[PDB]
């Protein structure tokens, strides 16, 4: 097991990338991170999105560079690897996202990329 | 010396929770007290005159009406004993159909009159051979009392006649009415076979226009509407499929393996004219009609709005059965066209609105046919409900006269006969049976006392008319329901007679469970469980 | 009683019995009756219900009330069941039948009082209420003219008539116009679902209006949906059940290739299964394009570079509606795009109505649909505007089906009080007193309209009841002028069935009311 360990706070959600070879987490602090399972190091952490970051999901038809997440910010928004910021957000939601669901994906109100 | 400690033995290896009682005042008594109860709960519901009652369930659910077996299966019934005598009741509506108060009237009295017999110093024994000789002697007795028989069921006057006392006691008011739509539905199923089935009457409830403009239709209703845009049909060729009307798929797994393009770009557009290719297929053959047992596709849906077929969706296994009899057809496993065997035919077929609710109709025209429904107006959804207990109970009631055509005067002249002829045997037996037996023949009082308690007369007057004109040798007058004071009449000229079978069967059944009753003499209850219902009713 | 260690029923069983119960029921039909009581009549008044959620709902209709109301006693759910049965059979009289039904248990009550046998009563009702449906179906008004002016005048006062009781009183005549011109454009059924009701805030009343087509929200355009044209002047429509869509051939499809170049080919012909449906789509003609499945941005993006119309996830009675008036039909397959199949309207437009976006399809000349856009200030405003205006439809499709009129006002039941009172001054007695009053009771309706206009109903009662002895038929209560009138001269005239239906349901109840001695209530299972 890759077992790391180095967080300060505790983790909300340790969603393992679809791709082999990578980890996604998100801290306490609202901040996600990604983590190499080989390397160990920590590529790049997520700014914003102050509050708990609550649900993380990768991207389904593999393509391990976009991921949507969620948390008491009451905020839909993606993220990009390749430059690292938020490609997209959403406002719909206004109380503490539990879950979340990648169809587009359904969160809780279902969302379209190709429409926002 | 403050405590009055268990006795040794089986009083404290008694369980914390059970229950045991023994001897007479602590088991037969309480027995016979409780089916007393039971009896006198549901006595004011008996005859023409009886009073509905609105029994609400445990899942609040409204039950008005005056059928003994559905007011005690509505009631929570607890005591032991009052579980046998509603149990004889329930198998008395299974095998007739009819006579279930007459079931709790007769087993009340019996054991009434079985702890006074007790009382005055009889054993349990000798009260039940009594008893066992007593209702022999009634059975014997029983076919000398046949006064007519139906003697045809073809037709419609006089089956109606005949039906018109079996629904009298239930909606009383109008009773011409239903014995004249029941006649008629019975009369449409019987074919030339002798066999008749009593699932073959179709009842469709539909709320709005008052129980007067019910009607009776040779087919079957469905609330449902049509899955297609066609909604009428006049020479409907109809072709029941149990299959969903979709092309079939593998059952093991279905993986559509691609490997060239124009293998891609072909599958969609080749399955497409496989489904137009099917749906021509079946339509070629002349079916205008489709009616099918699963889900319905799109593809299969426009290719068989472009035919013109008008498409039935029938969720139920058992409507589909019931459609298969009533129009002739066979349900298909698979969607290949029908041969012209399996093909049925229906006269009309069409959507129609009655009321509010949407809904389908099989209509023949010729006056036969394998299944018949019965449409059930009204103002109430309850109303409905017992309307269509009075139907089932007529229908029973036909299908007992096919069984046996044996008729016996009702109003309590039976009663009244069979009491005094049975008091008459019980006077020559010697021994100390015939306490017993005279018992049980005053047992049979309690069918016209309860009939003149119900109609609003003085029960003691009417008994002692009965037994004044049955002494000058008149055995077929009864209570006569349409008199302010006691009064009686004929009752075969009243045409208000009863099926043999009916009275052979509540008697043989009250008598059994009465027995029955009288036989415990220990009983040892178990704490009562928390359990969700037993596993056996799941 | 005693302990009796072991017991018959199940403990908590609570059994009622006798007098004192009928005489409950009876009390608890009137408190129903009660709650609805005031609704009744040109001056009836508004009833606000707040379920538990907190929303409120706003209503004249006798039947909504009562369905909001969450009764529990057994006697008076039949009341609730027998409005629920006239408003489907009928869809007006809701408040009728109630009051009908609790005045006849109320004037019976006293009878009951001192042991009168419930069969008795039971069977008054029914040679009452048989006498005046008879007397109904006799001295209603028909005209055997088939005039299509006169009957379009009586379908115009019938809706009229049905309608000067709600909040949309004022636009009458308006309305009644709107619902009778609707109504006369359904084929051969009359089906309510080929009627469009849409609500759309903002505006006056008077702002609302009837469709000669159909007409629905826009359903989530995607991109490109701006640049498409948004009027046409003679489109042809395609109506579709097609998802327009990149996206897998199947669920189960699944592909292998072990070459770049089929990689490529596979990528190509995905694409061109979206353009060769495309292409069919455009090639048919049509100019408009709905589809009842989504339609997705590279389907809009290549209808708007040819200057088409595309809206995806149509509501499918949307698209029946469409396919009812433009006159084409659906299609799950393009392959066969023919004329026959196209729909056809003089002009297709988009519009804003109240902060949203409409398209409408008017110009039909063979339409057999409609669709009412209405217009109020607030949620519950357009919603009794439907109830109103669902009313209104259900008289005038009855009123079709047969043209059977009599006067309203109450005036129908004062005749059928006289005529039962005078059949019952003429028989041996004991059922002489029910039948009297059977007769008193029907005279409630035009009492509750005196109480609820501020009236004196006794006065007026008194000046009705002579009017109908010396003669005269049609003579109401006359809510304007504080006197009675002939109504049938005043055009407030119902269709017959209606007080038929009425008067059925009402002593049907009562009589199912009456019937019952002993009421029995087995205890709670599973209250959690
Ligand atoms: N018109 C009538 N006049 C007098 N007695 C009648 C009449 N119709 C039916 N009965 C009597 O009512 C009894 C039927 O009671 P019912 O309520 O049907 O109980 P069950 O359903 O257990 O037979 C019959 O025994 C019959 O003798
Ligand atoms: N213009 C009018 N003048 C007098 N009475 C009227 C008038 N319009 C309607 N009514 C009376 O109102 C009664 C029905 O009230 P309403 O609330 O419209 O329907 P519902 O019976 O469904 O509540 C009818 O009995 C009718 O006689
Ligand atoms: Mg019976
Ligand atoms: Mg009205």
């Amino acid at each position: 097991k890759k077992s790391v360990a180095m967080h300060t706070n505790y983790l909300s959600a340790c969603s393992f990338t679809n791709s082999d070879m990578q980890i996604l987490t998100a801290s306490g602090d609202g901040t996600c991170a990604l983590w190499d399972v080989e390397s160990g190091q920590l590529l790049q952490s997520f700014h914003g999105h102050g509050a708990d970051v609550l649900c993380l999901d990768l991207a389904p038809s593999e393509t391990g560079n976009t991921f949507v997440s969620g948390g008491c910010d009451k905020k839909a928004m993606v993220w990009d690897m390749r430059s690292g910021q938020c490609v997209q957000a959403f406002e719909t939601h206004e109380s503490d996202i539990n879950s979340v669901r990648y169809y587009a994906f359904a969160s809780g109100r279902l969302y379209d990329l190709r429409a926002d | 010396a403050l405590h009055v400690p268990k006795a040794p033995g089986f009083a404290q290896m008694l369980k914390e929770g059970a229950k045991h009682f023994s001897g007479l005042e602590e088991a037969v008594y309480r027995n016979i007290q409780a089916c007393k109860e039971l009896a006198q709960t549901t006595r004011t519901a008996y005859g023409p005159n009886g009073m509905n009652k609105m029994v609400i369930n445990h899942l609040e659910k409204l039950f008005v009406t005056n059928d003994a077996a559905t007011i005690l299966r509505e009631l929570e019934v607890q005591h032991p004993a009052a579980k046998m005598i509603v149990m004889a009741s329930h198998m008395q509506e299974q095998e007739v159909g009819d006579g279930t108060n007459f079931v709790l009237v007769f087993a009340g009295a019996l054991l009434e009159l079985a702890e006074e017999l007790l009382r005055i110093g009889l054993s349990v024994s000798e009260v039940i051979e009594g008893y066992e000789i007593a209702c022999r002697k009634a059975h014997e007795i029983l076919p000398n009392l046949v006064c007519c028989s139906a003697k045809n069921l073809r037709d419609i006057d006089e089956v109606s006649s005949l039906l018109r006392t079996s629904i009298m006691s239930k909606q009383y008011g109008n009773e011409v009415f239903l014995a004249k739509l029941i006649a008629q539905a019975c009369v449409s199923i019987f074919p030339d076979s002798g066999h008749f089935n009593v699932d073959n009457i179709r009842v469709c409830k539909i709320l709005g226009s008052g129980i007067s403009s019910s009607s009776v239709l040779h087919g079957m209703v469905f609330k449902k509407e049509t899955e297609g845009d066609v909604t009428s049909v006049k020479d409907a060729k109809i072709a029941v499929y149990s299959c969903p009307f979709d092309g079939m798929i593998t059952e093991t797994k279905g993986t559509v393996l691609i490997k060239t393009a124009e293998e891609l770009m072909n599958f969609s557009k080749g399955e497409e004219n496989l489904m137009d290719a099917q749906v021509k297929a079946i339509a070629d053959t002349g079916a205008n009609v489709v009616v099918t047992g699963g889900k319905v596709a799109d593809m299969a849906l426009h290719y068989a709005n472009k035919y013109n077929i008008m498409l039935v969706r029938l969720n139920s296994k058992w409507d589909l059965r019931r459609l298969c009899k009533t129009v002739g057809a066979t349900a298909l496993p698979r969607l290949t066209p029908p041969v012209l065997e399996e093909m049925g035919h229906c006269d009309s077929v069409y959507l129609s609105e009655v009321g509010d609710t949407q809904v389908v109709v099989f209509k023949h025209e010729k006056e036969d046919g394998a299944i018949s429904t019965i449409v059930l107006r009204g103002s109430t959804d309850n109303l409905m409900d017992d309307i269509e207990r009075a139907v089932d109970d007529g229908v029973n009631t036909f299908k007992v006269l096919t069984r046996d055509k044996r008729l016996v005067p009702g109003g309590g002249a039976t009663e009244i006969e069979l009491a005094k002829q049975i008091t008459s045997y019980g006077e020559t037996c010697p021994g100390l049976e015939q306490y017993a037996i005279k018992k049980f023949a005053e047992a049979f009082e309690a069918i016209p006392r309860a009939l003149a308690e119900n109609s609003g007369v003085k029960a003691n007057e009417v008994i002692s008319k009965l037994y004044a004109v049955h002494q000058e040798g008149n055995k077929n007058v009864g209570l006569d329901i349409e008199a302010e004071v006691p009064a009686v009449k004929d009752m075969l000229e009243a045409g208000i007679l009863d099926t043999y079978l009916g009275k052979y069967w509540a008697i043989k059944l009250a008598t059994n469970a009465a027995v029955t009753v009288l036989r415990v003499d220990q009983i040892i209850m178990a704490k009562p469980a928390g359990g969700p219902k037993p596993p056996s009713g799941k | 009683m005693m302990p009796t260690p072991v017991i018959l029923l199940k403990e908590g069983t609570d059994s009622s019995q006798g007098i004192p119960q009928l005489v409950s029921n009876i009390s608890a039909c009137q408190v129903i009756a009660e709650a609805v009581r005031t609704t009744l009549g040109p001056r009836g008044m508004d009833k606000l219900i707040v379920d538990g959620r907190g929303k409120a709902t706003i209503s004249n209709d006798g039947a909504t009330i009562l369905k909001l109301l969450d009764v529990v006693h057994p006697a008076a759910k039949t009341l609730v069941d027998i409005a629920k049965s006239q408003d489907a059979e009928v869809g007006d009289g809701t408040t009728s039948v109630t009051l009908l039904a609790a005045e006849f248990l109320k004037q019976v009550k006293p009878y009951v009082e001192e042991g009168l046998h419930p069969q008795i009563i039971i069977r008054a009702f029914r040679t009452a209420t048989q006498l005046a449906v008879n007397k109904i179906k006799e001295i209603a008004v028909t005209v055997k003219k088939a005039d299509k002016v006169e009957q379009r005048k009586l379908l115009e006062k019938c809706a009229m008539t049905a309608l000067s009781s709600k909040l949309i009183s004022q636009q009458k005549a308006f309305f009644a116009k709107m619902v009778v011109d609707a109504v006369m454009m359904l084929d051969d059924l009359l089906q309510l679902k080929m009627i469009g009701i849409k609500k759309v805030q903002g505006g006056a009343l008077e702002d609302s209006q009837l469709v000669a087509g159909v007409a629905f929200k826009k359903t989530f355009s995607y991109a490109g949906f701006e640049m498409q044209p948004k009027k046409y002047h003679n489109p042809k429509i395609a109506l579709l059940n097609v998802e327009l869509e990149l996206k897998a051939e199947k669920d189960n499809a699944e592909i292998r290739v072990h070459t770049v170049e089929d990689y490529q080919a596979i990528v190509d012909a995905e694409w061109n299964i979206l353009y060769d449906k495309l292409e069919k789509i455009h090639h048919s003609g049509a100019k408009v394009v709905l589809s009842k499945l989504p339609i997705g941005d590279v389907a809009t993006q290549y209808f708007a570079d040819r200057d088409m119309f595309c809206a995806g996830r149509v509501p499918e009675e949307d698209l029946k509606r469409t396919m009812m008036a433009c006159g084409g039909s659906i299609q799950t397959s393009v392959n066969a795009l023919s004329a026959d199949v196209l729909g056809r309207c003089q002009v297709f437009e988009e519009t804003q109505i109240g902060g949203e976006r409409y398209n409408f399809f008017t110009g039909c000349p063979k339409a057999k649909t409609c669709t009412f856009i209405l217009r109020g200030g607030a949620e519950q405003f357009m919603e009794e505007t439907e109830r109103s205006l669902h009313d209104a439809i259900m008289i005038v499709r009855r009123a079709i089906k047969n043209d059977s009129v009599v006067a309203g006002g109450g005036a129908i039941e004062m005749e059928l009080s006289k005529y039962l009172r005078d059949y019952s001054r003429t028989i041996p007695g004991k059922q002489q007193l029910l039948i009297g009053a059977y007769a008193k009771a029907l005279e409630i309706i035009p009492r509750q309209l005196c109480d609820n206009a501020g009236f004196d109903a006794t006065n007026i009662l008194n000046k009705l009841r002579a009017r109908h002895a010396q003669g005269g038929t049609w003579y109401g209560v006359d809510i304007n002028n504080e006197d009675i009138a002939d109504n049938f001269e005043a055009f407030v005239w119902e269709p017959a069935m209606v007080r038929i239906n009425a008067l059925t349901a009402a002593s049907e109840a009562a009589c199912l009311i009456v019937s019952v001695d002993e009421t029995i209530k087995n205890p709670r299972s599973t209250v959690d």
